[PDB]
């Protein structure tokens, strides 16, 4: 029915859609060599939605892996769960991007997007009716930013009916992988405004700091961190593949999270996320999810939210739970604190249940939050990239390719204006 | 005599799991479809040894409805009148009312032609539906639009679920329900409200379920249900149709709008406690702690209201409790009106369903009146949704789908002119 | 392909119940196969089982008047039945010929 | 050098539907039998009921129940039904199924 | 009463053999072609004892479906020589399949049929299956009509013709066969029933829902349809209507000829389990477009006479009121000069079932065939598609170098622009 | 009934109908001794079009090889199903035309095709309805096109009412095997549009395109590509070997095809392809077969179709397929990308269905389109020619052996006014 495919960029973007398609792959109950061999048939309903039969149930994801460096492909194919993807779908180029978004968009681009805008476009209409695209990739890099953005450009110009996601991972001083992190960020979320629906912000401090304090692990590697945001993104999605109680499908939670057209970047939590040595102490309900997810030590953005305001939440339950439970814990955390959310907006919550928990849990739950401390991560970045436009350091390398300088004075124009509303409604 | 239920949403479609579970429970009718002449307004009989219901569940997300149509029940409803949509209205009224609606509602009517055709004695339709949702909203009142145009004439009983004033899952439900209202002020003729919270509260302090979900709520709605149609299946010593609500609670064509409550909701145990009789329970059927809306009927008076008996009771004592609250002043009516009730005595007592909370009783109580506590309801709605089209929060949505301000400000307008009514008729 | 010719799936499957084989899926106009309903109502536009035809009740027997209705011939009687029937009416014939009509 | 060999066996249209009707029609419905109607959609689904095909209270229960385990052939079989799946129907209708199963 | 029935074109004898396949089941006979232990009469003659052979000719150009039947099952049934085959096929041209390989068939086919009327003795008609977008059932098929005409005149001719659909089709020049067919058709056949592919199409879709149909389904249900049509000769009913009927009643004006069919119920095994059936809604679905055979909207026209088929268990009463509902309702309309326009038949045993069908056995059916301006709609759809190819002057040089003319051409768009006048003029 | 007499003419004629015949004698059961081997009945019925037997079930193809030089002979007859021939058939000279299309022409036709013409008459009248005939040559060679055309221009002197296909092999300046290529394809063609029915266009460039991307092979020899050809041979000619649900003869396939005499100038392509890693991860649906059909990458002409329209179309299918599923899959082909269609003419795609596939597969598809994308590669030609002819270089071994000048002009001017009428229907 409802169909979502799924698009990776960058290394990232294609380590992140590894462990995704891992986890999904196991929720669905198919083995790495793409035969199912599940317990229950409530896996079998909803497979199609991520998922095509090609021969005696070989059912391949519906995905679009894309970069410009076959060492991450190698890395892909290394791993388990890498034997079931299309060749095919592996569209790749040769020469490489290097952290360049002038490279990612109007060199590499041109000779890259045709060939995956064939092969996305093969993989739209081989299904009937598409819910939306999943895009998992990041605004840093430039293999991924540039070529992605470009894409996401395209597909909107050809579908402009379809929903779409969009996991970006964004930078932070602290952890500053690269040195052109502004550069590219400000142009990608630049584009993002006016192509992207919604946008899920990421990054990785908050995830070390979450492995740091609740799980108490020694060395996290990046697969548990793209492990997380894997958990994250099975929970968003879950409602479309589990029967439930209510409910919320992509678009349903798009128009109750999105009050203004320009005011689409979420950030995200997952719960519940214990320790080891202290998951036996503790009881499995309601209210304890609820401590959880309203810790502001539990959020995957490095803009911690009471600094500001939650315009609108959502929260997507999986497990059998009660109803009236989970609306008057939202109605008590929504009458308690009530500084921390919007004056002119009543009931800021939108909550869901579906009756089927991720593999190995009792009870989960996903909170997307829009909230204005977003608003201080952009600023963050506007300062760094204008400390670095005033002395025009390293923009011979992007000027020198056919940008030119009126592309830079937009992207301010836009990210101060989009952090002017969003002050503006605090 | 026959009556057909369309079930609207998601909501409403829960309503009928549980509902038809009731039904057939009550006629001795196992899921698979064959009894082992009062089934006649319900089921038709098909065949030898079968009988299909006269509804249509119909939704835009097809994930509730194939639950159904893989779950038990799939022998009794043959999956030709479950409709089903290819992808849902996301809580949008724009989108299911001219995206999605163009497409469904015409293969939603010329199903429900063939049904009425089937049907001989027809009294009218009864919808389920929930003003919050997207579908529900909708296609729902597209529904009732052509339906007014196709007959006009034939009763529509609407049983709507309203949102909370603080208990809510959603965020536009505001923008959805008024826009609900607009229509169904001039379509639906006699209009039942329902809320969560008061059926919380009720399963909560009476039935003292700690943790409750939908099921026990749409439990003991069906049971609602079954008690105010339970005249028409069944012979009673004095009973009432469909038609009775119109005249007997519609003062004025544009005042339709019942509170309903239901009495006595009882535990297995707290059974074994109590003595039920008729007096305790038709106060019980008054008091704020026992109604399906959360709404204070102290507030405001009663215009007239409708008391459906069902079980061990004699018309002496019905008359002397009624007598009572007659002559009670902590509870008073409205001037105009001299004889506010309209009695029903049905003989079959109310079944139980195996797994439900309540325990079988001798007799029960189905109040419907109408008050102007609604009215106080709609303002309650009116405050909150102008709180948010003031900052015109949401609106792209809409005008994204192709709708304008236009009846924003028109059905906003439609909300008060109905305050200022029901303002004029409480004097 | 598996769906090439027939449909295929549960709600519409063009395979018949094991419980009967062949039997044709309607209502036949004279429902000679339903229990009798023990009131028939005073509107009943459906008829069960064995009316009889014009042309009997145009000329009705002679216990019409009485009140036997014409079913009641027709309904099968066990062996003590018809003997004491023909002992309480006048009818006085032998065993023997008795047990050859029988 | 040539392909080994390869057999050929597709028959045409009109004897393969016009002429065997009787043991084309048994072929087909007896692939799609045990599963429900949007489990009958994948191919895989329809080897695993063979496979499952190939107790009489449980069956009975199964039948009963629908959506239940018709692809099964780590998570232990509790009496009555999985422990991570279950669903809130049939958290509704457990009781109803468990007539139905008693009556079969 | 006797009638005979012959098949032109690659979609005729498909249709045929449908037809001869459950004509034999209904009446008990196995593909040998003998009765294991009098109302056959009308379609096998009994050859000696313990035979029965088919009053049918199928007759086709290219040999290779038809020899896929004479290598079939039914080797038995029809011996090798009334079945016609040609060297090589008219190949979708209508000048090739009338003027070329016509003159050297038809003789053969017509003087194999004189032999048939002449064992036949109580001819009723004649009765023939063709497709009009192909070449052999245009062509050849026109000639036949022609020279059936000249021999016998006066002997009413069925055609049960397979138009083309409207945006579903399979070959480029059928606008041009089908033209040239109809202006033959329109002269020379008594009853010519419409069947377009696309509705039968949607029918499978919507009631039987089988999303991957082939042909034989459609051809089972065509087949079902034209013995729904015959069983009144074939068996006796309570109200008896023979082939001369549909001459009489149906036909108001000796140009207007062209009956849309519709069939009831086509229903699953259990959604007929499901369904309460009776004659009321029957009555009902053989009206909506959604149960027609052929793609058109009758809404948009108005009816000029209905003939109703019923087969079962019905009685007159309920049929009666079930047609007075329908003369009452206003969603559709007659037209006015006719006043009643209605004509029912009834007949007592049920439609059977075919193994391998995608029915299961009914109680009851309905056949309904009707005249009414949606015919002329078609052919104007049709007329502006021949046109739009006719003014490039496109694919005319085969035509005219088998050796026709452009004097044909414009002959048979102005007949089809008179057939048209005519339509619009009766609808006032 | 129906027949189809073989001729083929040259190294590549004869190499491909090599490779054809044993694809054919596979498809009918007949192993390299000329004995039937096969098991289902459904081999034997139509072998008369293809086969005569000779005494006692040794069958044989009803094939004339026809060249100029014995090393192509000894190819053909080194490799299997190669002594399976006419030994009386091998009629063939001694001299050897060396790339000259004056001496295919004129100089050793003089002595070889009386010859030829006397086989080719006693294999006519030895059966009794003939359908058409069939030729496989190039336009580049000498031996195969100056003998071929004039072989072609005599049997339509002798039989005109017979259909004709000529695979002809055109030439590319990327793939280029001798200098005279457009000497000898102009001529060539010059005589094509007046005398031969209709062609199959096919070239060698667009068949290495295809064995890189689709097939992902190494090493694609002569015999690969040959092999492609004969399976597109096999499918033109599949309906009449095989019943089905709707059948197209070659009569009824020109019919559809041509809508002007002269426009006989088709682009072929054939389905399905897939790489032996991508083989088990693709399904095998009417929309499988339709996407990879009208995909520009599976054309085996060098010319982009969506450079130009479509005139007609074709797809003849093999295997039991859902005659609905592939009206309404050409009809949403058709009305997607209307643009590349042609406007005066509605419906454009002639389809049918074949109910036996190629051994092995499930169901495959020949996709045959008329388009006017063929002019640019008559363009392609007729330019080198002129830049060739504006100073004669070459010529003097064409003028000295009997041809003038006025045939090089009056084959511009047929080339002229064939691109003229092409872009006049564009
Ligand atoms: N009382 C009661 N209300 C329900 C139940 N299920 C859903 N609802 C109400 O339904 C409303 C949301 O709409 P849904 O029924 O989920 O779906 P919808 O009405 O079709 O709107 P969409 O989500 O756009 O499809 C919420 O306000 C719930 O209160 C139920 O079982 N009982
Ligand atoms: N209803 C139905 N129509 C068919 C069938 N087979 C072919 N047709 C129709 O026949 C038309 C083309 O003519 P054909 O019957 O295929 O062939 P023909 O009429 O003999 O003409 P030639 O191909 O020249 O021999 C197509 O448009 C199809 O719609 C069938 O099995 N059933
Ligand atoms: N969570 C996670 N983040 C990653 C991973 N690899 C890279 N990143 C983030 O991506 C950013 C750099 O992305 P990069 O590899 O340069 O993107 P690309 O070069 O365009 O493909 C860094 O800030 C990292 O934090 C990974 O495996 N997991
Ligand atoms: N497909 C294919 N083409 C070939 C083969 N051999 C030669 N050719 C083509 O033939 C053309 C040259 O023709 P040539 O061999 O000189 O023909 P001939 O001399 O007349 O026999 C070149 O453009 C090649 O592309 C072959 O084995 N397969
Ligand atoms: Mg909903
Ligand atoms: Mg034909």
């Amino acid at each position: 029915m409802r169909e979502i495919v799924h698009i990776q960029g960058g290394q990232c973007g294609n380590q992140i859609g590894a462990k995704f398609w891992e986890v999904v792959s196991d929720e669905h109950g198919i083995d790495p060599t793409g035969t199912y061999h599940g317990d229950s048939d409530l896996q079998l309903e909803r497979i199609n939605v991520y998922f095509n039969e090609a021969t005696g149930g070989r059912y391949v994801p519906r995905a679009i892996l894309m970069d410009l460096e076959p060492g991450t492909m190698d890395s892909v194919r290394s791993g388990p769960y890498g034997q079931i993807f299309r060749p095919d779908n592996f569209v790749f180029g040769q020469t490489g991007a290097g952290n360049n978004w002038a490279k990612g968009h109007y060199t590499e681009g041109a000779e890259l997007i045709d060939s995956v805008l064939d092969v996305v476009r093969k993989e739209a209409e081989s299904c009937d009716c598409l819910q939306g695209f999943q895009v998992c990739h990041s605004l840093g890099g430039g293999t991924g930013s540039g070529m992605g953005t470009l894409l996401i450009s395209k597909i909107r110009e050809e579908y402009p009916d379809r929903m779409m996601l969009t996991f970006s991972v964004v930078p932070s001083p602290k952890v500053s992988d690269t040195v052109v992190e502004p550069y590219n960020a400000t142009l990608s979320v630049h584009q993002l405004v006016e192509n992207a629906d919604e946008c899920m912000v990421l990054d990785n401090e908050a995830l070390y700091d979450i492995c740091f304090r609740t799980l108490k692990l020694t060395t996290p590697t990046f697969g548990d961190l793209n492990h997380l945001i894997s958990a994250v993104m099975s929970g968003i999605t879950c409602c479309l593949r589990f029967p439930g109680q209510l409910n919320a499908d992509l678009r349903k939670l798009a128009v109750n999270l999105i009050p203004f057209p320009r005011l689409h970047f979420f950030m995200v939590g997952f719960t519940p996320l214990t320790s080891r040595g202290s998951q036996q102490y503790r009881a499995l309900t309601v209210p304890e999810l609820t401590q959880q997810m309203w810790d502001a030590k539990n959020m995957m953005c490095a803009a911690d939210p009471r600094h500001g305001r939650y315009l609108t939440a959502s929260a997507l339950f999986r497990g059998r739970m009660s109803t009236k439970e989970v609306d008057e814990q939202m109605l008590n955390v929504q009458n308690k604190n009530s500084s921390y959310f919007v004056e002119w907006i009543p009931n800021n919550v939108k909550s869901s249940v579906c009756d089927i928990p991720p593999k190995g849990l009792k009870m989960s739950a996903t909170f997307i939050g829009n909230s204005t401390a977003i608003q201080e991560m952009f600023k963050r970045v506007s300062e760094q990239f204008t400390a670095m436009f005033r002395r025009k350091a390293f923009l011979h390398w992007y000027t020198g390719e056919g940008m030119d300088e009126m592309e830079f004075t937009e992207a301010e124009s836009n990210m101060n204006d989009l952090v002017s509303e969003y002050q503006q409604y605090q | 005599r026959e009556v057909i239920s369309i079930h609207i949403g998601q909501a409403g479609i829960q309503v009928g799991n549980a509902c038809w579970e009731l039904y057939c429970l009550e006629h001795g009718i196992q899921p698979d479809g064959q009894m082992p002449d009062a089934f006649n307004t319900f089921f038709s009989e098909t065949g030898a040894g079968k009988h299909v219901p006269r509804c249509i569940f119909l939704d835009l997300e097809p994930t509730v409805v194939d639950e159904v149509r893989t779950g038990t029940y799939r022998q009794l409803f043959h999956p030709e009148q479950l409709i089903s949509g290819k992808e849902d209205a996301a809580n949008n009224f724009a989108r299911g009312h001219y995206t999605i609606g163009k497409e469904i509602v015409d293969l939603a009517l010329d199903r429900i032609r063939k049904l009425a055709d089937n049907c001989t004695g027809l009294q009218g339709f009864l919808v389920f539906n929930a003003v919050g949702g997207g579908t529900g909203s909708g296609l729902g009142s597209l529904l009732l639009e052509r339906l007014s145009v196709d007959y006009g004439k034939k009763s529509k009983l609407g049983f709507t679920v309203y949102p909370s004033p603080q208990v809510s899952t959603a965020v536009v439900e505001p923008y959805n329900s008024v826009l609900s209202t607009h229509s169904l002020l001039e379509h639906t003729d006699v209009a039942v409200m329902l809320d969560n919270e008061a059926i919380y509260d009720i399963c909560r302090r009476s039935l003292d379920i700690e943790r409750p979900t939908y099921t026990n709520l749409n439990r003991l709605i069906a049971q609602v249900i079954s008690s105010l149609t339970a005249s028409l299946r069944f012979d009673g010593a004095l009973n009432v149709d469909i038609t009775e609500f119109q005249t007997n609670l519609v003062p004025y064509p544009r005042i339709h709008f019942m509170l309903s409550s239901y009495a006595p909701i009882i535990s297995a145990e707290k059974a074994y406690h109590e003595q039920l009789s008729v007096a305790e329970i038709t106060n019980a059927a008054f008091e704020p702690a026992s109604m399906m809306v959360k709404c204070d009927p102290r507030h405001g008076k009663y215009m007239a209201c409708c008391l459906m008996y069902r079980g061990d009771v004699v018309p002496k004592d019905v008359n002397a409790s009624v007598a009572t609250i007659k002559t009670k002043r902590t509870i008073q009516f409205v001037d105009w009106c001299p004889t506010g009730f309209k009695c029903g005595i049905n003989y079959q007592p109310p079944t139980v369903v195996p797994g439900g909370d309540l325990a079988k009783v001798q007799r029960a109580v189905c109040m419907i009146s109408n008050s102007t506590a609604i009215g106080e309801i709609f303002s309650r709605l009116d405050h909150k949704f102008d709180l948010m089209y003031a900052k015109r929060a949401f609106v792209h949505w809409y005008v994204g789908e192709g709708m304008e301000e236009g009846e924003f400000s028109e059905a906003r307008e439609d909300l008060a002119a109905l305050e200022k009514d029901f303002e004029e008729v409480g004097a | 392909d598996a769906d090439l010719g027939k449909s295929l799936r549960e709600g519409y499957r063009n395979q018949p119940k094991p419980g009967d084989e062949g039997r044709a899926f309607g209502v036949p106009t004279i429902r000679t196969d339903v229990r009798l309903p023990r009131l028939r109502s005073v509107a009943n536009a459906c008829n069960y089982g064995n009316e009889p035809d014009a042309g009997q009740v145009l000329r009705p027997p002679r216990a019409a008047d009485l009140g036997i209705s014409d079913e009641a011939f027709v309904a099968l009687r066990p062996k003590s039945e018809l003997r004491q029937l023909v002992d309480e009416a006048g009818l006085a014939l032998s065993d023997a010929d008795f047990e050859a009509a029988w | 050098v040539l392909p080994p060999h390869t057999a050929f066996t597709a028959t045409t249209t009109y004897r393969a539907e016009t002429l065997n009707a009787e043991p084309n029609t048994a072929a087909i419905l007896d692939r799609s039998q045990g599963l429900a109607s949007t489990l009958v959609g994948y191919e895989a689904a329809r080897q695993a009921g063979e496979v499952r095909r190939s107790d009489p209270r449980a069956r009975a229960e199964d039948t009963a129940r629908g959506i239940g385990t018709q692809t099964v052939l780590t998570v232990p079989t509790k009496y009555g039904e999985l422990p991570g799946y279950q669903t809130t129907y049939g958290a509704a209708t457990d009781k109803m199924a468990r007539m139905q199963a008693d009556n079969e």
